[PDB]
RNA sequence: GAUGUCAUACUUAUC
């Protein structure tokens, strides 16, 4: 009820697969934009810096597993 | 504005035994009129004694100003008067 | 020797006996926690120190069983028999790439000098008395109240972000006690019964017998 | 607290006023309600600490004596990182005990 | 078995960097955020290196770390965001040699996710208030006041949250004597999870929300909210007031935005591209950093694209409004994380994969015989921005400081016959990577 | 009929042997109806014979049946009739629960506990009755409208929580639509009750979503009732919320600045009051706010005098301190003269609006001292000092805040000069209130500007107060106390002559005389050791020694509380009345059945324990603490806190050998509040001496076959655990087969203990390589997440939040993982808690301990950045 | 809308975590995905039952505690037992006499004995994995044997006494193992006096 | 195993 509504991705018992997935992806981007270690290795293995990294990760943002069914 | 476990009766206990009524009278009577007194003359109810006032506030005002009087060599002790407490010896 | 550490990127390392008469590889010790090990370094024939890409060092250790003849469904849950537990893990904050037993100065002591990706460079020396172990873990825990960090964040929750801490003394808050004030020092010197310059002399000659 | 389920808190933006308790709560915790091992101060809101409702009782609401605190079990298990703990309504909680 | 962890060598690699009087002086001094270790560099012009005067560890992951100066002021407070939810603002102490902590407010819980702030930090230019905002849907402002013992406080941070919108950067718009405004680029993620076709996720552009903080009734609300055509990667705030064109600009793919709203209609200009490289099939190219400078006559930004072609923009604007925004390729530099342009003619850029550099201006601005190019040019057919590759002509390089960040590989051998071992590691990353023999003899 | 009068008959049979005389009934079991309200249950005194004539409504006489268990029934059967309501309400539904409760409470022969009783019925069948009770919203609101308006702030309270959850239930459209024929009626007292009404659910359900409908209300130009109505709606919801009001100031105080220009003076008075609330609330310091309603203020204060006036100069100073200095400067230079015209005005609501205007007027730089000391202060003195404005509270206390107001701005020396005329009066409450303004002067300024010649007099008024003194109230005391304390040295010609009036005062036919003595003699036995004062200190203790014989309880417990204030002010081992000598004479003292000498009793034991312990022969310490395990049990709370203090300082002092044998004895009484101060004194005993020595003795308590035992010691054992933190990490393994056999047990409670003990484990050995024991606890743990019971579900939520930390939140994922997607949705929703604890806990742990998910046809959630590697 | 079981089985990798509960939910497939991971736990039996799982040992004999060795090694237990004899046998009158002149040392063993007991003589308890259980018929599930070994109770019901001679040693059935063959579901048992030295196999099997 | 009346007992340092 209000947990969710005020703490987003904490979910209920009525919560679907697709959602946690998309909610497990956003915290996935979160860590990644926020370590350093995490963003140093995904520069790393790519040719792009960590501004492009960056950018990649938060247009990633909105919606990362694709449309909701 | 009184708690349901006050009453118009107030047992004490650990009462000196050579205590006269006429101190017992002026003890239980600086609260208010006191309607009854009884002291126990048994060897299984001594020290023991229950005073019964006329008005709820003036038992009450009683019972809230006598737990822990000063008295003889004893530690005497004041409370509510109960109907299951009292006839536990039944 | 005789086995493989199988390293995998996802789950955990898992070990494989080889036979001699036959050729067949049977896994029969794996781990439970979820680690997503980057690389890994063999210190003993039965732990195993791996590394994280989060930026944890954990050190998986072997049951004195060791129940290697298996010839060859079910095993505990999806997985092996023999479940391998853990025994040391810290978190340094970015991610060891490479891990190394060995000895960086001559006629010292073995310790493993690790390599992360942001340019740091750390060395893990073991404890040889219980005596000094137990005065370093007091030290850390005076260090750890007495001098707080600047970014507001506590040191016992710095360590235990991913895996929780077990048996590892963080040595940079030891070694901040002598760039604090003195009165501090030396209150932290009289809890520990002690005095300031044999605490510096105490926290510089590990030190200098395991590394420069 | 812990004791009456019927009990809310503020959970508001903690500002820069600290938490007071009176003489009767004085060293219990706010939500754990625990008397030992002090660790981290209480925060209060801007909402439930203006005018009147400065340097009063978070827990009960009368005038404050000392300052409030949480436990140490608390700020290990990020409890204090919360909103206000402020009770604002009483729910069958000293309340039926006044008027009898 | 008990073990303890030490640290030999400390970590080189730079996150962060910013530039600032936090001494007191008239000189200017260097604090680089390497994640978990914080440094203080003081950039000297006699000798032209860099000197390490003060390194502490933070132990946490530093995601944010900005200098800001308050009004009347000569000492220069730095405020930093952790993975906990505390941000803390410091000062540097020249005396004692160490970061007192002046200030910590906690707004959060620990931990780097997307509800705890710590993310993004913006300041005002002069020194009024302070934003913080998270990945998503948290926000939240804290006003700096002055107190008379000449000591510095912090009031309640308000409430700025707006759900179901997440912020990629923030800035703060520079305002003299009047409230701060926050600019963000903020992005709508309800409509395009809440419709199953998907068509819904290709017209969410991210838009510039402008809050402008009320000090007279003690709120934060959203002032301006103007819609974009591109998605924004960063802002760069211009200095205003009695200076010139108060704004934000917007960096894209190839595209720079000057947005400035009430008035000043919206310049757009491609970012100027190679001449003829073949690095980009069907890919754009973004910028990494502003590195905005003045030297008390204009205002110019050392802007950084994915290349690393340095590119000094200027702007040419009028009395009140903006009339268009010019650049021209400056130099040539390697890709760095931030700039910190001081003053005297020196520009410090913290690579992240390579080794730091350390330059001395020499012939700033270079508006002499460079081609260079106007947002008012009336051009067609994509860009028409070619740029030639030039070497380093109007800066020399002073100091070069050694950062083998990138130690993926690390191997402890004897093969230089020696009596103590080496270590073999690789640094850099791409044509920067390079072997390192590391011994430990002095050199 | 408690205060009934009974026979002797009915005394006679209610006392045992061995003293010396010195139909009516409704179905049978039903309690005594009154004959006042046998109107709403007039259906149940005949038979209900169910047999083909029993419909729904009939069922609802049994709603009203419990009733009658809920207005005048037994206590538990008023908690069964309300346990049978509140889980039948869906049920029994609204509508007749509704038309049942509202004549009921609309009964002119009722009372305040049976109000209160249906206030919360009609609150505990709100939380099941949620969308439903919209066509009933307005026989509720008709019922709760005289709640909030009503003497005791209880009652208050409990009527503004049921106007909150009925706006939170009905939603924002309802109440607009139920309230707006409410506005336009033709009583005063209902539109202002209905006006709090609106304000309640616009505090409840946020501003601007009463925001347009309020301002469409005020716009509106049909009638002055409306507008003042919506004047008193917005006043009132600028009253009761400060901070929130703030935001909506600006477009509150546009609607606001559109009154007080109509002919009506009643709607300009209502916009002023509604003003002054605003800048009380709505932009506190917002000038601007009332910058377009600072013009016509100032004007309707200078053409025009009376209410209107009052209301505009009341208005003028709470938003002269939210302007800027000069401003404050202009409109205090402007202002004095009408408060100086207004101080003889007959009206007591303009003398008490002044009086709150004159402490707000003077507040800051601009107003001179010497002007206010000569034109303002002798009006003030004058006009306000008076007999009659210290009846009324509301009356005193404004002026007492008016005066500490004009001590700290002019200064304390030209109003004690004033003030202490005043204290040697006929009159209680003016002698009072100067007392009480004395101890503010004295608190706030001090008494650094008194000189010799007054502070003698102000000593003499402080003795004449004291001295006679009618009531039980400690206001003169304290003022006595912050009087000694802000004289210090300065009292030294004074104790004598204090002395001797307290030897005097102990000595009287009154109770409360003696009382008054001792508490005065606490109040200043600190500003006797500052002083030098040795022997009157001494003599003080060696006649309170001997003056623990007063019959007065009230006396005898302000008589230890001195001699605990004489013990902490000086020496313990160097008082004439030594600890030889007074703790065997405090042993029959403790035995006291009363509250407060009862614990100043155990105060006094605690401290001759913790500081005199070397001053017995180790043998009354033994017989203290057996007497000490009667001192629990009471309603009090502050008892039961030192005496496990006691408890734990005794067995620091005489070794724990024998008070933990009396505390494992005491824990078998099968009676509440007597088992959980036991265990608390145990633990306190174990962690303030060795924990070990404390070790198989707590191991010993659970091998004897008893229930409420084995809790209690396993509630020691976790209190112990959470006394002790990381001292918990040796106990560990010899606690861990006690609390894996506790967990298997059938009872609740002991796996309850065992998951409370497991929880404290685990917040106290976190971060020390103790996971063996939380994962092994913790598959004990699992199973007893599925009970019914909210307790154990509580502890065990507790110990999962102590795992989570303890052992790590992938362990936590690991174990609360295959529970999410679960069929059964009574596991799912406490998996789904759990998960949402471990989220809340710890978020960024679960990005590298989430589990891998395989990609779907149309979305994909393999992570591919994690899955990479260089 | 919801399979059958067989679907759920063919459509999953492993199918031998699928149950019949599972089918009628709302994923079949995130269910059969979280069942079979690597390091998930399976739900509690109790979850489908009546009963609470505390209903079930009502009427069964249960000990009352089981001191560890480092309790009982200090002599604690057996004074705590004469303490409660002791006491037992008081009327009231003996235990009211004894609150007012109560009698010290009642025990009064050691000092350093518990801290000994405590920190020298700790033994660690025997834990167990994470992903093990309990349930309610765990505590009486004991059974959960090897070819070629005897235990002693074995050895004592069917009367063969372990030896290292191998003439009585192994049991009177080997002589069918002799005259007809080695087993054939153990091709690599090897047994003294068939296929093994009768002084060097002393073990009466061996497994190789 | 559910239901509705009665009784006993337990827990949350509740007052």
């Amino acid at each position: 009820e209000h947990l969710q509504s005020k703490y987003i991705g904490t979910g209920h018992a009525d919560t679907t697969k697709w959602e946690w997935l998309v909610n497990q992806h956003r915290d996935s981007y979160c860590s990644y934009m926020g370590h350093f270690d995490l963003l140093n290795y995904f520069a790393i293995a790519e040719n792009e810096s960590k501004a492009r990294v960056r950018f990649n990760l938060m247009e990633k943002m909105l919606q990362p597993c694709g449309p909701p069914a | 504005r009184l708690p349901p476990e006050v009453n118009r009766i107030l047992y004490i206990r650990n009462l000196p035994y050579k205590i006269t009524a006429e101190e017992m009278y002026d003890i239980f009577g600086k609260y208010g009129p006191i309607r009854q007194i009884r002291v126990g003359n048994t060897p299984e109810t001594r020290g023991t004694a229950y005073v019964v006032y006329e008005d709820i506030f003036d038992a009450k005002n009683a019972c809230d100003h006598l737990s822990g009087f000063n008295v003889c060599n004893r530690y005497l002790v004041v409370l509510y008067y109960n109907a299951n407490r009292a006839f536990q010896k039944m | 020797g005789h086995r493989v550490i199988v390293s995998d990127v996802q789950e955990s390392f898992i070990w494989v006996r080889y036979k001699r008469n036959e050729n067949q590889l049977i896994i029969f010790a794996d781990d439970t926690y979820p680690r997503w090990v980057t690389t890994a370094s063999l210190l003993d024939y039965d732990t195993v120190a791996g590394a994280d890409k989060f930026g944890n060092i954990c050190v998986v250790r072997l049951p004195p069983n060791t129940n290697d003849e298996v010839d060859e469904d079910r095993g505990l849950l999806n997985g092996a028999s023999q479940k391998a537990e853990v025994i040391m893990n810290y978190h340094v904050g970015e991610t060891v790439l490479s891990l190394q037993k060995t000895t960086l100065i001559p006629g010292g002591s073995e310790s493993l000098v690790y390599t992360t990706l942001s340019g740091g460079i750390g060395i893990l020396v073991p404890f040889t008395s219980h005596e000094d172990h137990d005065f370093f873990q007091h030290v850390e825990m005076h260090l750890r109240s007495e001098h707080p960090p600047l970014c507001g964040r506590d040191h016992l929750s710095f360590r235990s972000y991913y895996f929780p801490v077990k048996n590892v003394i963080d040595g940079d808050l030891c070694e901040q006690f002598n760039s604090m004030e003195p009165n501090k020092q030396k209150n932290v010197s009289e809890e520990l019964d002690r005095t300031p310059p044999e605490v510096s002399k105490k926290l510089e000659d590990i030190r200098t017998r395991y590394a420069f | 607290a812990k004791h009456h389920p019927d009990l809310i808190f503020c959970r508001k933006q903690a500002g820069v006023a600290i938490g007071r308790l009176c003489e009767k709560c004085d060293g219990k915790c706010v939500i754990c309600d625990s008397y030992v091992r002090p660790c981290t101060l209480v925060r209060i809101c801007d909402e439930c600490n203006y005018g009147s409702y400065q340097g009063r009782c978070v827990i009960c609401g009368g005038p404050g004596v000392s300052d409030a605190y949480y436990c140490k079990e608390c700020t290990i298990q990020e409890k204090d990182r919360d909103g206000c703990p402020k009770i604002v309504n009483l729910g069958s909680s000293k309340t039926d005990l006044f008027y009898e | 078995m008990f073990l303890y962890n030490l640290t030999l060598q400390r970590a080189t690699g730079i996150s962060f960097a910013i530039h600032g009087n936090f001494s007191g002086t008239k000189q200017q001094e260097i604090v680089v955020s390497r994640g978990k270790i914080l440094e203080l560099l003081r950039p000297d012009p006699n000798t032209g290196k860099v000197h390490t005067l003060l390194t502490v560890e933070v132990f946490g992951v530093i995601r944010s770390l900005m200098a800001f100066r308050l009004t009347g002021g000569t000492k220069d407070y730095i405020v930093v965001g952790s993975d906990s939810g505390r941000i803390v603002i410091l000062e540097y102490q020249p005396s004692k040699n160490m970061f007192e902590k002046i200030h910590q407010e906690t707004f959060g819980k620990s931990g780097c996710r997307r509800i705890v702030p710590g993310q993004f930090l913006a300041v005002d230019p002069k020194g009024r208030a302070v934003m913080i905002s998270a990945i998503e849907k948290q926000k939240l402002v804290y006003i700096l006041n002055r107190d008379a013992a000449a000591r510095l406080t912090i009031s309640s941070p308000l409430e700025a949250h707006k759900a179901n919108t997440l912020v990629y950067h923030v800035v703060g718009v520079d305002v003299g004597f009047e409230n701060p405004m926050f600019a963000c680029l903020e992005m709508d993620y309800e409509e395009a999870d809440n419709d199953p076709t998907g068509e819904a996720a290709a017209n969410t552009q991210q838009t510039l929300t402008f809050y402008e903080l009320d000090l007279g009734l003690n709120h934060v609300v959203r002032k301006y909210s103007e819609p974009l055509e591109e998605h924004g990667n960063f802002l760069i705030t211009v200095p205003g007031g009695s200076d010139g064109p108060s704004g934000v600009l917007i960096c894209s793919e190839n595209y720079i935005t000057y947005k400035n709203f009430g008035d000043q209609p919206d310049i757009r200009c491609p970012i100027p591209r190679r001449r003829n490289d073949l690095d980009d099939p069907e890919r754009g190219m973004i910028f990494v950093c502003s590195a905005t400078h003045k030297t008390k006559s204009m205002f110019f930004f050392l802007a950084q694209t994915e290349q690393g072609d340095i590119f000094k923009i200027t702007l040419e604007t009028d009395e009140d409004m903006v009339t268009e925004i010019r650049l021209k390729y400056f130099d040539t530099v390697p890709v760095a994380a931030a700039m910190c342009v001081l003053k005297t003619g020196f520009l410090f850029v913290a690579s992240e994969f390579g080794n730091h550099y350390l330059y001395q201006i020499a012939h700033l601005g270079d508006d002499d015989e460079e081609p260079e190019f106007s947002s008012a040019m009336p051009l067609e057919e994509g860009d028409t921005f070619f740029f030639q590759p030039r070497p380093l002509k109007n800066l020399v390089l002073v100091d070069e400081l050694d950062s083998l960040s990138p130690i993926l590989f690390c191997q402890i051998a004897d093969l230089a016959n020696e009596d103590t071992p080496q270590l073999y590691v690789a640094c850099g990353r791409g044509p920067r990577s390079s072997l390192r023999v590391l011994r430990h003899g002095l050199e | 009929e408690r205060n009934r009068p009974l026979s002797d008959e009915e005394l006679d049979a209610m006392f045992p042997e061995g003293y010396k005389v010195l139909n009516d009934q409704p179905s049978g079991n039903l309690p005594f109806l009154k004959p006042d309200d046998i109107q709403y249950f007039d259906k149940l005194l005949v038979d209900v014979d169910e047999s083909t004539l029993s419909p729904e409504e009939q069922k609802e006489r049994k709603i009203m049946k419990l009733l009658l268990k809920i207005k005048n029934g037994t206590p538990p059967m008023r908690k069964a009739a309300l346990r049978q309501i509140t889980d039948k309400a869906r049920e029994f539904g609204a509508g007749p629960l509704f038309n049942q409760i509202l004549p009921l409470l609309m009964s002119p022969t009722l009372e305040d506990q049976e109000r209160h009783l249906l206030v919360k019925v009609i609150d505990r069948i709100l939380y099941k009755l949620d969308d439903l009770v919209r066509p009933y919203v307005h026989k509720i609101l008709v019922v709760i409208e005289p709640l909030l308006i009503d003497e005791d702030y209880y009652a208050r309270v409990e009527g503004r929580e049921i106007i909150s959850n009925l706006a939170k239930a009905a939603g924002l459209a309802t109440m607009i639509s139920t309230m707006r024929p409410d506005i336009d009626n033709m009583d005063e007292y209902v539109r202002n009750t209905t006006a709090r009404a609106f304000a309640v659910v616009a505090s409840a359900l946020g501003i601007p979503s009463l925001l347009p409908f309020l301002k469409a209300v005020c716009k509106s130009k049909k009638s002055w009732q409306a507008r003042h109505t919506g004047i008193k709606i917005v006043q009132q919801i600028a009253i009761l919320m400060g901070c929130a009001i703030l935001p909506h100031l600006r477009s509150l105080v546009e609607i606001i600045e559109h009154g007080l220009v109509d002919e009506q003076q009643k709607v300009r008075t209502i916009s002023a009051l509604a003003i002054a609330a605003l800048a009380e609330a709505a932009t506190p310091y917002g000038i601007e706010s009332f910058d377009s309603v600072l013009k016509p203020l100032w004007k309707g204060i200078r053409q025009h005098r009376g209410k209107g006036l009052a209301a505009f100069l009341k208005a003028i100073g709470y938003l002269i301190p939210l302007m800027d200095a000069e401003y404050a400067n202009y409109y205090t230079r402007e202002v004095m003269l009408i408060l100086i015209r207004e101080f003889q005005s007959p009206d007591e609501e303009m003398k008490k609006i002044v009086l709150k205007v004159v402490k707000q007027c003077c507040g800051t730089d601009g107003v001179e001292a010497n002007y206010i000391k000569t034109e303002i202060l002798p009006p003030f003195f004058k006009h306000f000092w008076q007999h009659r404005m210290a009846l009324d509270r509301r009356n005193y206390r404004q002026l007492v805040d008016t005066t500490v107001e004009l001590a700290n701005k002019v200064g304390a020396a030209e109003i004690i000069s004033r003030i202490v005329d005043d204290l040697k009066d006929e009159a209680e409450q003016y002698r009072k209130m100067v007392m009480e303004t004395i101890e503010k002067i004295m608190g706030n300024l001090g008494a650094a500007d008194i000189d010799h010649k007054l502070e003698e007099q102000l000593i003499d008024g402080i003795l004449y107060a004291f001295q006679e003194q009618t009531t039980e109230d400690s206001v003169m005391l304290n003022g006595f106390g912050t009087v000694v304390n802000a004289l210090g040295k300065r009292v030294k010609p004074y104790l004598p002559q204090i002395c001797g009036t307290v030897l005097w005062r102990l000595n009287n036919k009154s109770a409360k005389v003696r009382q008054q003595a001792a508490d005065l003699i606490s109040r200043t036995a600190v500003v006797m050791k500052t002083c030098q004062e040795e022997k009157l200190m001494g003599h003080l203790g060696v006649v309170l020694y001997e003056y623990l014989g007063e019959e007065y309880p009230e006396v005898l417990g302000s008589i230890l509380g001195a001699l605990k204030a004489i013990v902490n002010v000086i020496g313990m081992h160097k008082m004439t009345p030594p600890i030889k000598d007074l703790l065997p004479r405090l042993t029959p003292i403790l035995k006291n059945r009363h509250e407060k000498v009862q614990e100043n009793c155990i105060d006094l034991v605690g401290r001759i324990a913790d500081r005199g312990a070397e001053y017995v022969s180790a043998r009354e310490w033994m017989r203290i603490c057996f007497e000490l395990l009667e001192l629990l049990k009471a309603h009090k709370k502050a008892i039961r806190r030192a005496t496990v203090n006691t408890f734990g300082y005794i067995a620091k002092a005489i070794g724990p050998h024998d008070v933990l044998a009396t505390l494992l004895n005491n824990l078998k009484v099968q009676e509440r509040q007597n088992r959980v101060c036991t265990t608390v004194a145990i633990a306190i005993v174990a962690e303030t001496c060795s924990p070990f020595t404390v070790l198989p003795a707590l191991m010993n308590e659970y091998r004897v076959p008893e229930l409420n035992v084995q809790n209690g010691v396993l509630k020691s054992l976790s209190f112990l655990f959470e006394y002790i933190g990381e001292m918990g990490k040796d106990y560990i393994y010899a606690v861990t087969p006690l609390l894996e056999d506790a967990l298997m047990d059938r009872d609740l409670v002991h796996r309850q203990t065992a998951s409370a003990v497991v929880q404290h484990m685990s917040l106290g050995v976190y971060g020390f390589g103790c996971e063996d024991s939380l994962n092994h606890l913790l598959n004990y743990v699992w199973p007893n997440v599925f009970e019914t019971s909210p307790h154990v579900i509580q502890a065990v939520m507790g110990a999962l939040e102590g795992l989570r930390v303890a052992i790590g939140p992938c362990r936590m994922l690991q174990y609360c993982l295959q529970g999410l997607f679960h069929p059964a949705r009574k596991v799912r929703d406490v998996y789904w808690k759990i998960y949402n604890s471990i989220y809340i806990g710890s978020q960024d742990a679960l990005i590298a301990h989430y589990p891998r998910i395989y990609n779907d046809d149309k979305n994909t959630y393999i992570r591919y950045e994690l899955d990479y590697i260089l | 809308n919801r399979f059958t079981v067989a679907e759920l089985k063919q459509l999953v990798a492993r199918p031998d975590v699928v149950e019949m509960h599972d089918v009628t939910a709302q994923d079949p497939k995130l269910l059969v995905h979280l069942k079979a991971t690597r390091n998930s736990v399976p739900v509690p039996r109790h979850w489908c039952f009546k009963r609470k799982y505390l209903q079930g040992k009502r009427g069964i004999e249960k000990p009352p505690f089981e001191l560890p060795d480092f309790i009982k090694r200090t002599g604690i237990q057996e004074m705590r037992e004469a303490l409660q004899e002791k006491e037992e046998q008081k009327t009231m009158k003996s235990k009211m006499r004894e609150k007012v002149r109560p009698k010290m040392g009642k025990i009064d063993i050691d000092y350093q004995k518990l801290h000994d007991a405590f920190f020298k003589w700790q033994t660690k308890p025997k834990l167990t994995i994470h992903g093990d259980l309990y349930y309610e018929g765990k505590e009486f599930e004991t059974r959960l044997k090897k070819p070629g070994d005897l235990s002693d109770e074995l050895r004592i019901s069917l009367g063969m006494p372990v030896g290292p001679n191998a003439h009585k040693v192994p049991p009177p059935w080997l002589i069918a193992m002799q005259r007809y063959g080695p087993p054939p579901s153990y091709p690599n048992l090897k047994i003294p006096g068939l296929n093994s030295p009768i002084p060097e196999s002393c073990s009466f099997g061996y497994h190789a």
